[PDB]
């Protein structure tokens, strides 16, 4: 039992159809990929405003900051888990991530504040922990894992967040995920620009992976329809 | 270039060279009567608390926020306050200051020890409320404030409510801020009190003070205010132990 | 570890099916080697710009008896030959032609009732590697269409029935399944994010980046 | 030394018989992979809290001539596949799908006539072992049922003809095998002494101890 | 002679020989993925937690208490699994039982792994209500509870609504307490689950039932019932790190 059967998951050695015939020896042609998670490794600009039009358009990805009524207000905010969410799915590291059913590790993210170079303002970028829900107000937010960004001295801020794992099997698509952190951004300082200088300014957000991931059971690509 | 402080959860951004300003030339160490008066010290409490921000204008006389009460609503400092009694603490406040080229000004930042404000009334003393602000920084005003029948805390900008000249403030551990050339202020006061420990609901340690004296100018077109940012951390903090001997 | 090239596009994937008669009009198979037929192979082969492959190929062939009316029927086993045709070879233009008995073309006999045949191809270009995009015109002149590299030639696939084996109509089914073997890939790209149109070309419509949500602080 | 856990544990259980046709509303079979539906296996499994195990599935496929009226019937060999759909994969939603083509679901194609097909299934938990009893709710909310953890996935088992042999009806009966492999078993827990009633949960109606007798001297 | 055990603020009494009963050899140790899976220990947690006492009558059936559940309100541990997510414990069960010279009666205090309950009708599952009772023990019955649409978890005493012998129960970490010799019982748990660390709140570790096998006896004028007390300790417990590698 088990012999006189075709699986199509195994490794046997077949006989040659053309034997006698010479291969064309390898060369040496740059950048030979060994593993996909070099792949998952590369900074990957974050479509963070898909909402309505804005994903049929270059105005995706800028988040646009305005010092105007934003005394404590909310910049943005998103769940954390990168495959399966609309902000993550189709990034590199969400296509890597939308092959296997299992995969943890750790996310790496890095903001950069895309403005004059006169301006200068504060931001209070947190980090709720799985269970947690998301912050009300800028208070509850302090009271937490916070890094406070200041765009005048550094323009560019980076997170390395821990504990992401798979939330569920097959694909699913929510909001607010039960198992997954959030990460939120407050207006700590208002932009202060001097005169002749615009105050409505963007950010980016570029998302990778580290060494600490691993990624199991290999299924297929939910994408293709 | 900028640096960065992590201080448990908390992560603050800072110049390279920052000229710190320790209080009287002392570090807040911790404290060097066994069974009978048992001490237990807490450290998680200590990292960086930011708190709300406040518009700085021309027309803008000072402000002050007491240290212990400050945090009096915040995190585990705010719980321990509730919890144990006796505690004795240090702070290192962080005040900073972000504003273009094109303004102009200068702010005293000065932690003032024992700070009993006077009151607009002679016969009573200030009500509690009109003296600690929680959650919210309290201002100076221009003018006298108008004496009667009420418990109104005496808040003219000169005097500095304590009834001293404004000029002599500099006797304190202070920092001054010219928009021309500093930026922020750091300050680290050690533990300043008569008692080895006191209750911190009773009793206010420290006050800070920031108080303009040259006013914020702007030419029509830059924003025209320039957002004053605190960050307090409590340091060596200890509190009584609750077992039995 | 799952993540190596050689456990990412190393798995069978069924890339053509078909059917030939013993009768009738249809009475062979034909497809010329190409995997962008496919688009589950496709789209993780287009991860990579260069890729240099070997091939392990499976046919399942499976017989039906057609409906007919045909009275006294008793069949016999039934054989077929699969002849691969190696890239600037002959090719059959019927059934019983005399292209079948070439001897250059690694054509395999299998009979009825037994494990599935399968043969394996070897890196087939007169080059280092073969390019999944190409930037450029087949021919020099005007008439070469635009990303079509003449390099990419794996051969053609030729499939019949060595005899009728009953009076009665009997239709077999071909199913073929690429296993790609020693993957070496270079240059990485990005994935589609389109859908696929054609075979020939990475014609596409275009669509959005990504899927919308209710608000940015949602 | 025949009471290891390896020799109690390790018995060629059918766990499973189904019946498919060529035609008809009936044309696949479908087994979501669980041990609970067998009690003479369930029972032994249940003597342990946590197992780890492997497993080896064997495939006994044997078609019958369905009675008919269908004139000048000759059959060819029928060819069987057996898809066994990996947890969180797609499945299937009727014969003719594109489903049954997907690279990542391991199926095995079999001829008829020869040696039952077999494919072995390694430790498929992302948890450390197996709960054969759990005390908790599948979801944190209510909606979550009560002792039925989402880490004791299995996967599923399709099955199917490949192709019609003859023009008559044929239905083609398989019965599928248990054997756990490589068995470790930790905290040992009492007997059933009740009886079971579903597969789904350990609910059961109270009985008594043990069988009586005349007197406490007889 | 008896003997005290402080742990933590908590002090309880026991006799000399105590007779502890390890769960399966293994003492509740710590854990032994770097930054990807960050754990923080908490200590403070251990202590002695008294839960409220039971009083043992003639007739009486049975008692049964989810361990993680029966402390979900208690103290830090209560707090602790609302604040942090993921956790694993160990326990130490102090099951005492005061009874004169003149009562007889037998009780088997077991730790049951896993106790996945049975319900009155087959087609539904146990309601929690019926199932967790918090700060409060459930009680077993004498007859089958009575079946129809209903969510009722089955509590026959003699099937222990797990559907078992209940003779058989002795296979877990036990321990008997004959009135006229041995009057307390000490069981340490290990922690037990397939994952290192589960949430607390959707999952109970252990279970502790508490049956007795030999109906109470008492002659009139002694008093009518018999006090059971449970004291319970959380044992090396271990949370997620909340902090950003």
């Amino acid at each position: 039992p088990g012999s006189c059967q075709f699986l199509t998951s195994d490794d046997f050695q077949s006989p040659s159809a053309m034997p006698q015939y010479d291969v064309t020896p390898e060369m040496r042609i740059p950048g030979e990929v060994k593993n996909l998670m070099e792949i998952a490794e590369v900074d990957s600009v974050v479509p963070v405003q898909n909402v309505g039009e804005k994903v049929n358009s270059m105005e995706a990805y800028q988040i646009p900051v305005r010092s105007n009524e934003g005394s404590g207000t909310q910049v943005f905010g998103f769940p954390l888990q990168p495959g399966y969410s609309s902000v993550f799915s189709r990034t590199l590291l969400g296509e890597i991530l939308n092959y296997y059913t299992h995969w943890s590790g750790s996310i790496k993210l890095t903001f950069m504040f895309c403005g004059s170079a006169m301006a200068t303002g504060k931001f209070l970028l947190a980090y709720s922990p799985p269970g947690a829900g998301a912050p009300t107000k800028r208070v509850d937010a302090m009271l937490g894992t916070h890094v406070v960004w200041d765009v005048g001295l550094q323009s560019s801020c980076v997170l390395c967040i821990p504990w992401i794992s798979q939330t569920h099997y097959r694909y699913v698509t929510s909001d607010e995920y039960t198992a997954g952190g959030f990460i939120t951004c407050w207006y700590q300082t208002n932009i202060v620009v001097p005169a002749d200088a615009q105050s409505s300014c963007y950010i980016m957000c570029f998302v990778s992976a580290c060494n600490d991931f691993s990624v199991r059971l290999l299924k297929d690509t939910p994408f293709i329809s | 270039r900028a640096r960065s402080i992590t201080l448990g959860n908390s992560t603050i951004t800072t110049q390279e060279c920052a000229n710190v300003v320790v209080g009287y030339g002392v570090w807040p160490d911790y404290l060097k009567t066994a069974e009978d008066q048992p001490t237990q010290p807490d450290v998680a409490t200590c990292r960086f608390y930011t708190l709300d921000s406040v518009q700085w204008q021309k027309t803008s006389p000072g402000w002050w926020w007491k240290l212990p009460d400050a945090l009096s609503n915040l995190g585990l400092f705010g719980q321990n306050m509730q919890y144990h009694y006796l505690g004795r603490t240090g702070y290192t406040v962080h005040v900073q200051c972000n504003a273009s080229k094109f303004h102009q000004g200068c702010l005293l930042v000065v932690c003032v020890p024992e700070a009993e404000m006077g009151c607009a009334t002679l016969d009573n003393t200030p009500s509690s409320a009109e003296l600690l602000g929680g959650d919210s920084a309290k201002e100076f005003a221009d003018k006298p404030v108008a004496s009667g029948s009420n418990k109104l805390v005496q808040r003219v900008v000169y005097n500095a409510g304590m009834g001293v000249g404004v000029g002599n403030l500099t006797i304190f551990p202070h920092q001054w801020i010219n928009l021309r050339t500093n930026n922020s202020a750091t300050i680290v006061m050690p533990y300043t009190n008569s008692v080895p420990m006191d209750n911190m609901f009773r009793h206010n340690n420290v006050t800070l003070m920031v108080i303009p004296f040259v006013p914020l100018d702007y030419c029509p077109g830059s924003t025209t205010y320039v957002p004053i940012t605190v960050t307090i951390a409590p340091m060596c903090a200890e509190y009584n132990g609750l077992r039995l001997a | 570890s799952e993540s190596t090239i050689e456990n990412f596009l190393c798995r069978s994937a069924c890339v053509y099916f078909t059917e030939y008669e013993n009768s009738g009009a249809k009475r062979y198979a034909e497809w010329v080697l190409t995997p962008r037929q496919a688009a589950q192979l496709r789209r993780k082969l287009e991860f990579f710009t260069y890729v240099r492959f070997d091939l392990e190929l499976t046919f399942v062939i499976t017989s039906t008896q057609q409906p007919s009316t045909t009275q006294n029927q008793d069949a016999q086993i039934l054989t077929h030959q699969i002849m691969y045709v190696p890239p600037g070879g002959p090719v059959p233009d019927k059934v019983d032609s005399y292209v079948w008995q070439t001897s250059t073309n690694p054509s395999v006999f299998w009979t009825e009732g037994n494990a599935p045949p399968r043969m394996s191809i070897p890196f087939l270009s007169i080059g280092n590697a073969y390019s999944n995009f190409y930037d450029g015109w087949s021919e020099f002149s005007r008439n070469g269409v635009y990303g079509i590299n003449t390099l990419n030639n794996m051969g053609t696939l030729y499939a019949r029935h060595v005899n009728a084996g009953s009076t009665g109509p009997i239709k077999s089914t071909i199913r073929i399944y690429f296993k790609p073997k020693h993957v070496k890939a270079w240059i990485p790209r990005p994935p589609r994010l389109c859908q696929y149109e054609k075979a020939k070309n990475v014609n596409f419509q275009p669509s959005g980046v990504t899927t919308t949500r209710q608000s940015i602080t949602t």
